[PDB]
Order: C-alpha cells, then structure tokens, then sequence
C-alpha cells in the first residue's frame, strides 16, 4: 500500500476505533523511510499509545488484585506476567521505530524533540513495570530522552510550543511517578506554565487548541500534586 | 493518576458493552 | 484446565477488561459440556458482547463514511474492502457463538430460564449477522432470529413473570429485531410497551437485586418507545 492510502485507511481506523490495524498502518508508513507531517506523527502516537494504554491499565488492575491477596495468587502473578510480555512488545516495536526510522531522520528539532519526548513514554511504561537492574537501566534510558528532548525544546523552541509543554507535562510525571520527588515534577510543570503565560500574546492561532489543553493538564496535575 | 499526552478514547438492547 | 480455574481467570480478565481472553476462557467453560450456572452464563454474556460490540461498533462507523461520500472513486473502494474485512471478523464471531449454543447450551439447557437466555442468545447474534447480511444470507439470518426469539418469546410468556428480568431484556431485544431488522415501528412499540405494562403491574411484588435489572430494562423499553415515536 501507498504513503497516501495508507494514511487515509490509519485515519478510517482510528475513527472506527480499530488501534491496533491503525498501528500497522503508521508503522508501514514510517518504515518506508520518508518523515512524518505533525498529523501523521500524531496519528503513531495516538494509535500506539491506545494500544499500549489497554494494556498499562490491564496491569495495573491485575497487580492492584495482586497487592490484596493462595493458588490464586499464583494464577494472577502468570496472568500479569502475560501482560507484562505484551507490553514489552508492544514498547520494543514502538521504541525501534524511533532509533532507526523516525530519530534518526528526523530533520526539524520539533520532530527531534517529539521523538526523543516519546521514547522517553515508552521506557517510562517499560519501567512502570521493571524489577532490578532492568528497572534502573529502564528510568536511566527514560530520563536521557526526556532531558535531551528538555535541553533542545528549550533550545530551539518557545514555551508555548505545545510539544515543548507536553514534553513538560510528561517529564513532570516521569519525575512525580518513577523518582518520586513530587517537589521537583511540580517545579517542572510550574516553570513550564509560567514561561508559557509570560509570552501567551506571541502564541499564534494554529496552536491555541493544543497549548491551552495542555497547559490545564499541567495545572491540574499542580492542583493534583498540592493535596 | 497524573495527567499525560496522548490520552486514550441506535436502538438501545442488553446486554451492552463496557 | 477444570472449570474453577478458567472461572477465576475469566472473571479476572473482566476486571482487567480483556474481554478476548475472558471468552475464550467461558467457550473452555462450555466447551467441558456440563451445564452452566447463571455466573457462568453471565460471564459468557458479557464477554461475547464485548468481544463483538468493538466489531459492530466499527462497522458502523465505516458504513457511515462509506454512504457518506461520492460514488465511483477509488478512495470509496478501500472503505469497503475495511468493511468487508470487519463483517468476516464480526461473522467468525458470531459463528463461534452460534456454534456453541448449538451444539452444548441450548441443547442440554434443563430449566426454562435458562433456555430463554440461550434462544435470546441466538436470537440476538443471528440478529448480528443480519445487520450485516445481503440477500438470500440475510433472509436465512433473518428467519433463524426472530425464531429464536420467538420459541424464547413464547417459553417466557409460559413460564416467566412479566416482571423478571430476563423476560424483560427479551422483549427489549425482539421489539429492536422488530424496528431495526424487519422495519416495523407499529409492532416493535407495541412488543415494548406490552412487556413494560405488564410488568409494570406486578412490580411492588419484586427483588431488590431482580428491582435494579428490571427498572433497568424498562427505563431502556420507555426510552427506545420515546425514539421510535420521534
């Protein structure tokens, strides 16, 4: 299938709600090799982060069931341990994706900082779920692409770029749930939403849908983070 | 749970799905 | 593995909401060829309903957008071979449930409750692949619905209060196969209506658990009797 046929049959899934056919079809399109338009990048992003999403929710179900109770227990340690195979498949397509087809092609820095921010998502999720040493080379890998996506967003791109914010929202998060230091994460999305709101009158139309939303995430998760 | 981006997503019968 | 371990897991898939496994932890179930509790039948429910929803959910969206748009274009002829790729997923599944009340529900179903679940079943599912059948396939799909239904609909009137709530999501059901199936408004309001009054009747007579179910459907009946009179 064509770049172009391949794109419209992602969107025909995705409003049809079919994740998992619309994550093939990005995934071909990004491994034919040419780059990715801001839709077509959302549109990878948004199907694997369904299809990745059904299962971080599965599992913490089953590990919350865990955590209260047995052959039963043994039954839902298997169950999870399934889970957790899925979800490291699932994160292992997504983050090759970024290494050979998507990064290392990228030619905008907005590109670049998109990428690195969702490499950063996806060893965070495959750390949500890491024991031992995996676990810390897991949050290392996570926190190196949040930082470096960080370091070049603010480089290269105003606060009020929504990609700069969501990378702050979710680096934010990654400090606030897998270092656990709730200080720093709000310090981090504060600062992101207050350079944000000391320009605000240079913002430009196209992008007053997303920055606002997402600039109320990072409130609310500040409102979260104050209780 | 923390806020993060991306987020995920007739006649009436029974049963209905969840 | 013995029933209670696909029981646990099963009902441990419902939790995590995946419904893929749950079912085909409740065709083990009734696959063994025992009979199946009212647990059982709930949990084989639930889980058919939701693996088959997604694909009719889909397949409506699909079939929006292909009535939706210019005829004679090669855009058009991707849509439909996405909805012909949904439709055979939708009718494998639909087959495997048919299957299974075919050859081990309905048959060694004992008690009346119980066939009337399993014939709605059937009336319902074959009621699935109506909706997306053309010709001399949707009048055989049509014809073995409202049979089910019927045989459930008349075991039902024999053997049910017109408030329990099996009985009720029956009548619910076959006056939406009347509307959306054979295109009668008329019959599908008075087929509602008739199951809402009379089980309106007899309602102070009832149980709390049967109360939450049964006020349920007939709030679903009142609904569906608003729409179809707009």
């Amino acid at each position: 299938m064509e770049k172009t046929e391949l794109i419209q049959k992602a969107k025909l899934a995705e409003q049809a709600e079919r994740y998992d056919d619309m994550a093939t079809c990005m995934k071909a399109v990004t491994e034919q090799g040419a780059e990715l338009s801001n839709e077509e990048r959302n549109l990878l992003s948004v199907a694997y982060k369904n299809v990745v999403g059904g299962r971080r929710s599965a599992w913490r179900v089953i590990s919350s069931i865990e955590q209260k109770t047995d052959k039963k227990l043994q039954l839902i340690k298997d169950y999870r341990e399934k889970v957790e195979s899925e979800l490291r498949s699932i994160c292992t397509t997504v983050l090759e994706l970024l290494d050979k087809y998507l990064i290392a092609n990228a030619t905008n820095p907005e590109s670049k900082v998109f990428y690195l921010k969702m490499k950063g998502d996806y060893f965070r999720y495959l750390a949500e779920v890491a024991c031992g040493d995996d676990r810390k080379q897991t949050i290392d890998n996570s926190q190196g692409a949040y930082q470096e996506a960080f370091d070049i967003s603010k480089k290269e791109m105003q606060p009020t770029h929504p990609i700069r914010l969501g990378l702050a929202l979710n680096f934010s998060v990654f400090y606030y749930e897998i270092l656990n230091n709730p200080e720093l994460a709000c310090t981090l999305a504060k600062t992101a939403f207050d350079e944000a709101i000391a320009e605000l009158d240079t913002l430009n139309e196209d992008s007053y849908k997303d920055s606002t939303l997402i600039m109320q995430l990072l409130r609310d998760n500040l409102t979260l983070w104050t209780s | 749970y923390s806020n993060t981006l991306p987020v995920r997503k007739e006649n009436k019968t029974l049963p209905r799905s969840s």
